């Protein structure tokens, strides 16, 4: 229901659907296994949408607030999404090149499409 | 020389105790700072200080050593919007002159008989 709606271009009805997913592996997975698959999709994909379309504190939520602390799931990349939740709050447009270059083999093609739309809105 | 102290600011003001112990034409300047440089963020904010420079001279003040090419294809889409509902317009009409003078001459970079692209064998044909 994810790979639908980036299809239809709603990417903040996409916020609704990823924060859904990741609220029953706490109370189901804690992760075992088929449900430790689901949450490496779900806080890679949070956090290239909150640059994407960057919330409000009114309408950024409880759930919203606990993982951009985090910033500001594999080792290999879990380095690189730390560095790009700070150069679109630095508007460093030389930062943000740099790693699409180095995270293209690292996403799949679902989460190659949330990257690319991030890099032409801030710059 | 870089920007790396610009950067990171509590690293610099660390080294500095060690040692120690031990208006027409105004405007025109202003716009400099932002277009005769490497590359900014500021496009959409780039591409409207451009337009109010006083239209009788877009290429001498576009068509430089190094404008931002980055500062020109933004640069189209603004003066659209004037021509799409009223009058001409000086930021759409002396930026169509600069868009096309820079796609002749990489192509008079190029030589002159060309041959096919093949990523299967690139060197085998020939030393062109």
């Amino acid at each position: 229901a994810a790979s639908c709606q980036l299809l239809a271009r709603d990417y903040t009805g996409a916020l609704a659907v990823f924060t859904r997913m990741q609220r029953l592996a706490r109370e189901h997975g804690s992760a075992l296994g088929a449900f430790s698959d689901v949450l490496v999709r779900c806080e890679v994909s949070r956090v290239l949408l909150l640059l994407l379309l960057q919330p409000p504190p009114a309408k950024l939520l409880p759930e919203h607030a606990q993982t951009l602390e985090k910033y500001s799931l594999p080792e290999e990349l879990f380095l690189l999404l730390q560095s790009l939740v700070m150069a679109t709050h630095e508007k460093d447009t030389e930062a943000i090149k740099s790693l699409q270059v180095e995270m293209w083999p690292l996403l799949t093609a679902e989460q190659n499409h949330l990257l690319h739309l991030v890099l032409q809105e801030t710059i | 020389s870089s920007g790396l102290a610009q950067r990171h600011q509590r690293l610099y003001s660390l080294l500095d105790r060690f040692r120690l112990s031990t208006d027409k034409d105004w405007y025109v300047h202003l716009v400099k700072s932002q277009c005769w440089t490497r590359s900014d963020s500021a496009l959409l904010e780039g591409a409207e200080l451009v337009n109010r420079i006083p239209a009788e001279d877009m290429n001498a003040f576009m068509m430089n050593s190094e404008f931002n090419l980055s500062l020109l294809a933004p640069c189209l889409s603004l003066g659209m919007s004037e021509i799409s509902g009223g009058q001409k317009s000086a930021l759409f009409e002396a930026a169509r002159e600069v868009t096309l003078a820079r796609v002749s001459g990489t192509v008079q970079q190029l030589p002159a008989v060309h041959h096919v692209f093949q990523p299967e064998l690139p060197a085998e044909p020939a030393a062109y």
